[PDB]
């Protein structure tokens, strides 16, 4: 349990997936689903990828 | 390198057509002529040949379980593309 | 993202926002000229949400101060919290204003300065894309905040339609009747600007500061001095969700939304609990949470003159319970588990009530991360009887031949009066009937 | 190789490419007279590009300066740069001109100095056997700069075929009529010639140059010893790809190949924001790139007089973003990332757009090697403004019978001036048509 913490943070990561996948905190997902809305609108085309991963990038 | 038959063969077939639109402007007075019309209507065709088979690869990069440095450039040129 | 633009306007909405500022940076742990603590980022996840964000860590206020005044702003540049304040955003040094003590004054005084008043405040708007609102931090209180503020009401309605408009109003004194005499014309000219050119409210009234200035405080003289204590700390705690990290009602438009029910009805009763020092030597023990809210619908710690035994025939809609920092959550839908039984609270028979409680962890500092904090926003509908003391106070005026020639020489051509009777009446009227 | 003549011509064109040669000793780490330090060859990898090629490492300039007046010169050689520039490519010593200030004078001094004009100065030209082409480095103020300009976008452009025209042309100020009133006349006739009988131009407004020397320069009396400042950095900026190595557009015919979209739409607008020496002291810390060029897009360092109420229907269409020295390359597509998500530049809906960005290391010099330099070559069609502002400047005129009289006695037969009144027009409906 000790070289995780040295190096790799293992269960600093089980808290940090709880803020994404369980949204934890919400100003990471609102000021993300604020943008992501006017995407969302729109059915997906083969040119959805792109911009949506700067649209984390940009929420992040 | 950044497919090995389709991608490398894409981008040669792109070199290729637009060499021949150097051959075809290389002419004294090129858009007047018929036959600069005439060679020019088979590379109207090639040049949209090119655009939908890089369109192609897109498809292949948005599903993705290929490659990461092959989607992030070859995006990169599309959002400067089609944006 | 979710930036706010606080309009702090009048001679009592100045110093109100004075300390609201002064606040923010000790729970912060920045100071208003330096960046000398880290607790900055690690203990606070998100501070760009009431400051403009930073260009050199110097987290600018964004905050307009207008006033009639020069003597709120005069005590204000030798105080060193001044520097975090900019001297271009409002305005540079030697500002003034009018003589100055009129409703009509302000009012006037909107579209001859109506260049200059349009023109420093909007290059604030456009810094951020995305839009909250605006938040009138002015005063009732005087003709300099209720005068100019009830223009602002108006032409910001139309230039900017998609944006949340609240204020937090503090409303005046209504003890004696010698040194403002204009106080019942001045109240119930914005109180019609409040319901239908603006969305919501949050009253603070003024005989009910002193019921809690000797309650706890202890002092035998009342001075101004006490009044940015009670309101600056609840002026933050309602902020809460929105500067500290929060899931739900995390934005201004969260909390308001899940609390009125109808426009015009939007006056919503504060109460705040914790505000003694000596308090801090016995929550060592592990003061828990099944104590803190069985004291918040009790009419204790409230801040509205209402009627004792007109509790009865009204009913609670909505009731916010804000608990903060220390929560201990395992208990916490314990102390909602007791609510039902008492029924405290009165509820609507014709339809469902809510009692909606949330947390969201305080400052890393000493007194914050100790003591057990409640933050009431409740909405109760005996709310009319305030109105029915100010329209019982205005009636009464006009037949007494009390400022009918000195008030319609200046800009007043016909008798508006009954235009802000009628209204206030549809308020009152329709409170009782929402109750089927 | 990649040989480019300079054609300095004017009142104001010698002075802007006066100090422009005086900027590319300091960078180059040469002397005018001499050779004293060896960074000339291990930190700059061309030298031989703009100079001519040395016969004993004395890198002589390919240009040459004509003027009418002979106090532009005077000013030259008491400096002690004047010995790097030769008394026979040009003239000796007391060279003089006309008397004179006529746009007739020196478009009909043209072709009475027919023979000597076309002797020395293509002697500079078959020195390489690849020539680049010509840069006319004149003025639109005053008379003899648009005079005599005019004649030489004629005779080369038949004589010389195959080679790029491009200028970098200095606008003339509009702030009152009083010395100067024959400023709509000399201008319309040059801008007539800059669009058919010339590829592409650099526009450099006046009445946008004190806006910034007034900006962050902090100056009481606008004198002519700051026009010089503002301009030889961007000139100097503009051959970065081209002196320095590069890799990508590192020729004059590859910058302007990607930005111009038809011919008669080539006025390209400029952005430069690093001009403030007390920035020095906060760059040891690792400024970055990522703020760099948010500011760019934002009109605040532009120098065209435009609307700003007139670019939500208008697009860009071409914009370049070039960085110089310190560049940290592993965030470079990290800046260029942040562009989708805020649209600063309308785009064409019609057809695609590019932000081009490119790098190159700038001079191994203490003020080049630390402070990120940002230079900007936009090309945006709200440039009509100016067109519509000289237009309207310029048939106004005519209704008020002024030089219609004054300017037709001398080699004017037939009345020119709707022959630029149409074509100005064509112009300026090009442009909003260019978007389908």
């Amino acid at each position: 349990l000790d070289v995780l913490n040295k190096n790799y943070n293992l269960l600093e990561h089980m808290q940090a997936m709880r803020r994404y996948l369980l949204l934890g905190q919400g100003d990471f997902i609102r000021h993300l689903m604020d943008l992501l809305k006017p995407e969302l609108v729109r059915p997906a085309t083969t040119l959805y990828q792109h911009n949506l991963t700067g649209i984390l990038e940009t929420a992040v | 390198f950044i497919l090995l038959k389709p991608v490398f063969h894409c981008l040669n077939e792109i070199l290729e057509l637009c060499h021949s639109f150097c051959s075809l402007v290389s002419q004294n007075l090129g858009p007047l002529d018929e036959r600069g019309a005439g060679q020019l209507d088979i590379l109207v065709k090639g040049f949209s040949c090119q655009s939908s088979l890089l369109f192609r690869i897109l498809s292949s990069v948005r599903n993705h379980q290929i490659n990461p440095d092959l989607a992030q450039l070859l995006l990169r040129l599309d959002y400067n593309k089609y944006y | 993202p979710r930036e706010i633009i606080t309009l702090q306007l009048g001679q009592c909405g100045n110093q109100i926002g004075f300390e609201f500022w002064k606040q923010l940076c000790a729970e912060h742990g920045i100071s208003p000229e330096g960046i000398v603590e880290e607790f900055a980022t690690e203990g606070t996840d998100r501070k760009d949400v009431f400051f403009y964000q930073a260009d050199d860590e110097h987290y600018i206020p964004r905050a307009v101060l207008l006033d009639l005044e020069p003597r709120v702003i005069h005590s204000i540049l030798n105080s060193p919290y001044a520097n975090l304040y900019n001297p271009e955003n409002i305005y540079l040094s030697e500002h003034g204003g009018g003589a100055g003590n009129n409703w009509a004054s302000g009012f006037s005084q909107g579209e001859k300065i109506h260049e200059d008043i349009f023109d420093i405040i909007d290059r604030e708007a456009d810094g951020s894309d995305s839009l909250e609102g605006f938040v009138l931090c002015h005063s009732i209180a005087g003709g300099t905040g209720s005068g100019l503020g009830s223009y602002l009401l108006e032409r910001l309605n139309d230039r900017y339609p998609k944006k949340l408009v609240q204020t937090y109003s503090v409303f005046p004194n209504q003890d004696e009747m010698s040194h403002v005499v204009v106080q019942p014309y001045n109240s119930l000219l914005t109180l019609k600007r409040l319901t239908q050119n603006a969305d919501c409210v949050v009253v603070l009234d003024n005989t009910a500061l002193n019921r809690i200035a000797t309650d706890r405080l202890h002092i035998q003289n009342p001075s101004f001095s006490q009044i940015n204590q009670l309101v600056s700390t609840i002026m933050s705690a309602s902020t809460t969700t929105l500067r500290y990290p929060g899931y739900m009602n995390n934005d201004l438009i969260g909390l308001i939304a899940s609390l009125i029910p109808t426009p015009r009805l939007h006056f919503l009763m504060t109460g705040y609990t914790p505000l003694t020092t000596d308090q801090s030597v016995a929550s060592v023990r592990k003061t828990t949470v099944l104590d803190v809210m069985r004291r918040l619908l009790q009419p204790k710690n409230v801040m509205v003159s209402t009627g004792r035994d007109r509790q009865t025939n009204h009913c609670y809609i909505a009731i916010l319970n804000i608990i903060q920092g220390e929560v201990d959550p395992t208990q916490v839908h314990k102390s909602l588990q007791r609510i039902r039984e008492r029924k405290l609270a009165n509820f609507i028979p014709w339809g469902p009530a809510s009692i909606q409680v949330a947390l969201s962890r305080k400052s890393p500092y000493l007194p914050s991360a100790h003591r057990v904090s409640g933050l009431m926003m409740a909405n109760h509908t005996n709310i009319s009887s305030l109105f029915e003391r100010t329209c019982r106070q205005y009636d009464k005026l006009r037949k007494r031949e009390a400022f009918l020639e000195q008030f319609r020489k200046e800009d007043i051509f016909k008798d508006n009066f009954d235009e802000l009777d009628n209204s206030r009446e549809i308020v009152q009227q329709l409170i009782d009937e929402y109750h089927a």
